[PDB]
């Protein structure tokens, strides 16, 4: 019995919900998000404690 | 008395009831740890200057039970980067029920993993 | 019968998601433009090793007041470290053993941390008696607790065992908020910087993105074929990085809703074990099952530098909450803090 | 286990117990003896013997209590 | 007293309720093992790594009970094979004679094997 | 009055037993052949010494995966040993001293004890809670244990004194399969690979090759003049070398139903405390209760060489079960990884 068959009838129902949803979730094109992180990258490029070193007088790790 | 309140919950059938009668038994025999016997230890390596802080900031529900330097190669001996060992320990049970044994795999396949 | 017809329905889903997808799909920008210019060979330093540690670290967490970190050792530990100066404001020993995930509040006045024991344990850290007195044991999660996360003072997202998420209240005891979603072990687990959209990485190798309030799942990104090891959000919370077990991370976009790009290499080979970002976002910092870890350009997938010095793999990351510098929590018990 | 050295004088003073009780008669007999009396002779898969004896010894007391007095008044 | 309780079950002589009694004193001398009676005790070897290990994976009934270094020809102290001793208890039953503690001749003989 | 019927009986046939067998007896092509594979005179290395027991090794057994290994000091205290790292994976106190046998489980999961408790101890290793606890204490044997062999995760064949080798379900606790067929004290135990067969050595001198499916005595293989040290099978499982306390070891085959040739020499006088058969089934590694062991060219029927370094008398044998190294544990309470 595939009509209930131990209510695997109502994860296949959350199943397609689930990818009705995903379908109804409006696509931003890939090249709009890459030139926004790009955005937000080279913005952030010159404060990014990783991308320039602190001296280790001047970090809390080395004080 | 256990052997009398197990007696009166086996005249009253059931073999839930027998093991839930075990494990009330089992709770109020282990939270203490008498007859289950069940106790926690850890190691805590703590070196000096932090020592009466996590000797001082134990944690409720616990005991020390004994504390032991060790060896070291720097500073004279005193003061490494591992400096003592702090022994701790509780009693109290772990489960009141004492159950052991998990069904979920993945948790094995990282005991086994984190084994070696 | 109703299964095969929900099924079909669900296959010609998955197949317009696909379409939308590809016509989403674009050249990835970041990649082609060398413009950006790679972020190049760093040279970086250990300014910190929180050496003290003799039992595995299984999954550290930097703390959200950004000075103190949480570290969970193998053999049931919880050391709250001072990265600043290499001391231990804490150590709790913990009643249940093989524990990995380790909380910390926004604020340190909780702590919470979970193992196999399948009780999410809540320490009042700044109880007014001067010690550090459990205030919750939250009881009835199904499997072991796989990831904690402190999202608030009175509730917490406790990714557990055997396909489990739920949100649980800590005044109650109570979860708040099943989440049924996932069919693989729950294990991985990230909080968008949104604080509202939890993504958590499973065996079912498909990320999923819920909302907290919404109750059920949003997004369900499955670009991955081997179980998520972590997930870690952008700094905007509008993307995240994903590392399953194979040799690859994969960056997620929830715009776009799908894999931006891909984070596989063939020289290293071991299944990226964590992942982390930089502060803007652009380093890609790639924890191994390998003793050592990576580090990538994000933009452009090559590798910015290897941090290598360990003798076990690194088996957590984390980067400060406003992000200084990255701590590797690896099983060689101690962690090595660069910056 | 599988061994039938014991079974035997077990199973005849249960179904004695088991007629006593039929024949109304507790004020005597332990339920917590006959109660285990029944447990350990099932789980050594003696089950099959307990539903025969079980069977008969319902239709016995339905003849020899039950019948008796249906019939005489 | 279950010693008492033992002694009216003799005067009755009922096997059955003479095992039960001598059950009742074996726990108790378990939960007793400090009262002079049967407590087991142990010594392990571990060097602090496998230390952590072990004390957090004592079993439940062990009790920890001294930890003690010992001297390292390697460096002054940590990572050396002889690093601590670890003497554990158990509080153990003690069972009332004319039942236990009975000898064998082929375990006697290799007891003496095993003496040198 | 009937004894003696049956005694003439069993007398006649162990007559023709013997004439069936000396007629099965012809000249080893083996012995006749010595210069096929020949080893010379082999010697290999200690590489590594698991030094961290200090009683004496009174029997250890190797991993079903090889690389960990049951060590049981003669105190009382289990070293469960990563071999590979030489690292104790556990060091578990026992309430029995004087143990003699340790068994490994094919899972890896359990570890069983046979000492002069009477009782066969059942250690889980793997827990909820991740400790190593006990999980059954299977008592009622008439005897003290002698040897142990883990036939499942819930059956276990326990070779105890008293002539008892009872296969003990470990779930219920129950004895399970009762063997009375000998009348020495069942001390010497052995499990084929092929896992049907267990051949048990006693004080009787009798190699009671029985069948573990439906516990009969297969076979009655016979010839030493001691009581059966240790017994190990043939690689195919086809035949068992046997140990005595004689100073010969013997190679027993069950399709010839006859032992294919010895194991002696002048040189030594000691009983072959282990025997331990190579893994292409050619090396028979024997233990000495003198200070050393030896390696012998079983189908050269020679001594292929002496492996010494040990003080005291190698009181176990165990080979890797890939079959390239061996670790012999010596009463001198050190052990040595020879390879």
């Amino acid at each position: 019995m595939a009509s209930n068959n131990t209510a695997s009838i109502a994860q296949a129902r959350k199943l397609v919900e689930q990818l009705k949803m995903e379908a109804n979730i409006d696509r931003i094109k890939v090249s709009k998000a890459a030139a926004d992180l790009m955005a937000y990258c080279e913005a952030h490029a010159k404060e990014d404690p990783l991308l320039t070193p602190v001296p280790a007088s001047e970090n809390p790790f080395r004080e | 008395a256990e052997e009398g309140v197990l007696e009166e919950a086996e005249f009253y059938n059931i073999t839930s009831l027998i093991k839930l009668v075990k494990d009330k038994i089992r709770e109020r025999d282990s939270k203490t740890s008498q007859v289950p016997v069940k106790h926690v230890y850890r190691v805590l390596q703590c070196q000096e200057e932090e020592l009466t802080q996590m000797v001082s900031t134990m944690s409720d529900g616990w005991k020390f039970e004994q504390l032991v330097s060790i060896g070291s190669s720097y500073n004279y001996g005193n003061e490494d980067q591992a400096e003592f060992l702090c022994v701790v320990s509780k009693e109290l049970h772990n489960t009141p029920y004492g159950t052991a044994s998990e069904p979920s795999e993945k948790a094995k396949i990282l005991q086994e993993r984190g084994s070696r | 019968s109703e299964l095969d017809q929900l099924r079909q329905e669900a296959e010609q889903l998955k197949n317009q998601i696909r379409d939308a997808r590809k016509a989403c799909a674009d050249a990835t920008l970041s990649q082609i433009t060398n413009n950006i210019d790679p972020v190049g060979r760093i040279q970086m330093r250990t300014r910190r090793t929180l050496r003290g540690h003799l039992a595995k670290i299984y999954a550290m967490h930097w703390g959200t007041d950004s000075r103190l970190l949480v570290s969970a050792s193998q053999d049931g530990k919880l050391i709250i470290w001072d990265s600043y100066t290499t001391n231990k404001v804490h150590a709790i020993p913990l009643r249940s053993s093989w524990v990995m995930t380790c909380a910390y509040a926004p604020s340190g006045n909780y702590v919470a941390c979970g193992g196999l024991d399948n009780i999410c344990s809540i320490y009042n850290l700044k109880t007014r008696e001067g010690n550090v007195r459990v205030s919750r044991e939250l009881a009835g999660h199904t499997g072991y607790l796989s990831c904690c996360r402190f999202l608030d003072d009175n509730q917490i997202v406790t990714s557990s065992g055997d396909t489990t998420c739920a949100l649980w209240d800590i005044e109650t005891g109570q979860q708040t908020t099943t989440f049924t979603g996932h069919t693989g072990d729950v294990m991985s687990l990230s909080l968008a910087p949104d604080t509202r959209l939890f993504v958590s990485g499973a065996c079912d190798a498909s990320a999923k993105l819920w909302d907290v309030r919404e109750g059920m799942c949003r997004q369900t990104f499955t670009g991955h074929e081997s179980d998520i090891n972590a997930i870690c959000f952008f700094p905007n919370g509008n993307a995240f990085a994903t590392g399953s077990d194979d040799a690859t991370c994969r960056l997620f976009d929830l715009r776009a809703d799908q894999e931006l790009m891909t984070y596989s290499h063939d020289n290293i080979i071991c299944g990226i074990t964590s992942v982390s970002f930089s502060k803007s976002g652009r380093l890609l910092l790639a924890g191994y099952d390998d003793f050592n870890c990576n580090v990538w350009d994000a933009l452009k997938a090559d590798r910015a530098g290897v941090l290598a010095g360990h003798d076990n793999r690194v088996s957590c990351l984390g980067v400060t909450d406003d992000g200084m510098a990255v701590a590797t929590g690896s099983w060689d018990s101690f962690l090595k803090i660069w910056n | 286990t599988m061994d039938e050295k014991y079974v035997n004088s077990i199973w005849d003073l249960l179904k004695n117990a088991i007629q006593e009780i039929q024949r109304k008669n507790n004020s005597g007999l332990s339920f917590e003896e006959l109660y285990r009396n029944a447990y350990t002779m099932v789980l050594h898969k003696h089950g099959e013997k307990l539903y025969t004896g079980l069977r008969e010894v319902v239709t016995e007391h339905l003849i020899n209590k039950v019948r008796e007095d249906v019939l005489n008044s």
